[PDB]
């Protein structure tokens, strides 16, 4: 535990990156996460919204 | 069927060609919801209810 201060910076912009990669897994309302299903699915009209 | 005693078919294990029914002169309604009609001939489902 003698490095803590050093190791906390590496745990926290660690975490930070996790936590923004795994936002690409959410729906945010929408009918998938995935971008490339929406555009293999909809037509320009309804793909965008 | 009825309405109110529907029939539910089944469809696995196959391939589907929407275009002979979306091309079809013969509907009167043709309605897609969470999916376009021209798309339709490229996905794949992993079942279909008809």
């Amino acid at each position: 535990s003698a490095l803590g201060k050093l190791q906390d910076v590496v745990n926290q912009n660690a975490q930070a990156l996790n936590t923004l990669v795994k936002q690409l897994s959410s729906n945010f309302g929408a009918i998938s996460s995935v971008l490339n299903d929406i555009l293999s699915r909809l037509d320009p009209p309804e793909a965008e919204v | 069927a009825s309405v109110y005693a529907w029939n539910r078919k089944r469809i696995s294990n196959c391939v589907a060609d929407y275009s002979v029914l979306y091309n079809s002169a013969s509907f009167s309604t043709f309605k897609c919801y969470g999916v376009s009609p021209t798309k339709l001939n490229d996905l794949c489902f992993t079942n279909v209810y008809a």
